[PDB]
């Protein structure tokens, strides 16, 4: 699926 | 990109039913593919996500199938709070777009409309227009045919057309039919009439006034 | 309690510019990426973009390349959406959601603001005229018909809140020269007609217009000469 990079 | 095609788009159940939706992708998108139900007003909730899997909180007369193309959502036994419009929505590549929408609504017996029609007011003809109201009462199913006759001619783009949802106690629908006009057109004609086409009518009914009459 | 609060509905000519606002409560608001979707009246759903909330990366649908900037503001757990360059074609509802993103891919919309309404139109601030729909010739239907205002909503009320049931208020239509129009009916015994008298409390505040209009029966009493 789609991503939008690392998060805390 | 990449079309989600729902089907029905529009269904009537009884409580108690077990409803079926279907979403089918144009292009393979796994197990990519999430589940929501929406009410009026309200923002969608999820009910499904990674095709299959329940949401948390989620009752668990919903569940769902599917990967790949073809995907199904399933209600075992539609109770009155899962009547809504229900959305399937992909997120496998950009832009994630959503279906087009399954509403499901409350299935009862037909009932044909009582029929209404209202000349202007006095008020509104001193301001320089014209509305004639074309009311529909409490009638299902929803599908109705409302044509407006003005000395005997069938008119067309000068009125709208605006209709409630479902009663909440007899599943009803009502609708409003308005046409709107100057007061000098409104004066070049006599005889206004509405005519309502109906599954509950045997035959069309018909409204009308004539102009100054009242 | 995990959710997301928008701010208020706003009102913009075409070419303007809004900022939609989606402050995020109860969880680490820098964990999930935010979407923005949205929805026309009586659509369905369209997706904008996302924004990660960490590194402030965006990724925004084709169609809103250029003119829509999502942004955030970590301090105040705050994600915008800038709308710029709007027409009528934007009159919609707007609502930022969380995604779950179970390994840092998109999973589901699990918690969702309640949705902001912007309408776009070169109209102006205007109350409504309330007309009678007049009761005439068991049951009897009368109403008020409420016109030329901008923008939604309109309340209407029956009896100041009295009389509930039989009342049907119609969604509003957009006329074409961009003012909006509904109608408000009841059905009521019309033995009563003579002996009781019904209101229609129309409320508008965006213009700050309340009317009042009482709706008198008139005489329609003429039938049509009939083959059957």
């Amino acid at each position: 699926a789609v991503g939008i990079g690392a998060v805390f | 990109d990449i079309q989600l095609t729902q089907s029905p788009s529009f269904l009537s159940a009884s409580v108690g039913d077990r409803v079926t939706i279907t979403c089918r992708a144009s292009q393979g998108i796994s197990n990519e593919l999430a589940w929501y139900q929406q009410k009026p007003g309200k923002a969608p909730n999820l009910l499904i996500y990674y095709a299959s899997t329940l949401q948390s909180g989620v009752p668990s007369r919903f569940s769902a199938s599917g990967s790949g193309t073809h995907f199904t959502l399933t209600i075992s036994s539609l109770q009155p709070e899962d009547f809504a419009t229900y959305f399937c929505q992909h997120m496998s590549s950009y832009p994630l777009t959503f279906g087009g929408g399954t509403k499901v609504e409350i299935k009862r017996t037909v009932a044909a409309p009582s029929v209404f029609i209202f000349p202007p007011s006095d008020e509104q003809l001193k301001s320089g227009t014209a509305s004639v109201v074309c009311l529909l009462n409490n009638f299902y199913p929803r599908e109705a045919k409302v044509q407006w006759k003005v000395d005997n001619a069938l008119q067309s783009g000068n009125s709208q057309e605006s209709v409630t949802e479902q009663d909440s106690k007899d599943s009803t629908y009502s609708l409003s039919s308005t046409l709107t006009l100057s007061k000098a057109d409104y004066e070049k004609h006599k005889v206004y009439a509405c005519e309502v086409t109906h599954q509950g009518l045997s035959s069309p009914v018909t409204k009308s006034f004539n102009r100054g009459e009242c | 309690q995990e959710v997301l609060v928008q701010s208020g509905a706003e009102v913009k000519k075409p070419g303007a510019s809004v900022k939609v606002s989606c402050k995020a409560f109860g969880y680490t608001f820098t964990g999930n990426p935010m979407h923005w979707v949205r929805q026309a009246p009586g659509q369905g759903l369209e997706w904008m973009g996302w924004i990660n909330p960490h590194s402030g990366d965006t990724t925004t649908a084709q169609k809103f390349q250029g003119r829509v900037y999502m942004t955030r503001d970590k301090s105040i757990n705050t994600a915008y959406l800038d709308v710029t360059r709007l027409t009528s074609d934007d009159t919609a509802i707007y609502y930022c959601a969380r995604d779950k993103y179970y390994g840092n891919e998109a999973v589901g919309m699990d918690v969702w603001g309640q949705g902001t309404t912007v309408t776009v139109s070169s109209a102006s601030t205007k109350g409504p005229s309330v007309f009678p729909l007049a009761p005439s010739s068991g049951t009897a239907a009368l109403g008020c018909l409420v016109k030329d205002y901008f923008p939604e909503p309109v309340t209407v009320s029956w009896n100041s809140g009295a009389l509930t049931s039989g009342v049907h208020t119609f969604p509003a239509v957009l006329q074409s020269s961009g003012l909006y129009s509904l109608s408000s009916v009841v059905t009521v015994p019309s033995s009563s007609l003579g002996t009781q008298t019904y209101i229609c409390n129309v409320n508008h505040k965006p213009s700050n217009t309340k009317v009042d209009k009482k709706v008198e029966p008139k005489s329609c009493d003429k039938g049509l000469e009939v083959l059957f």
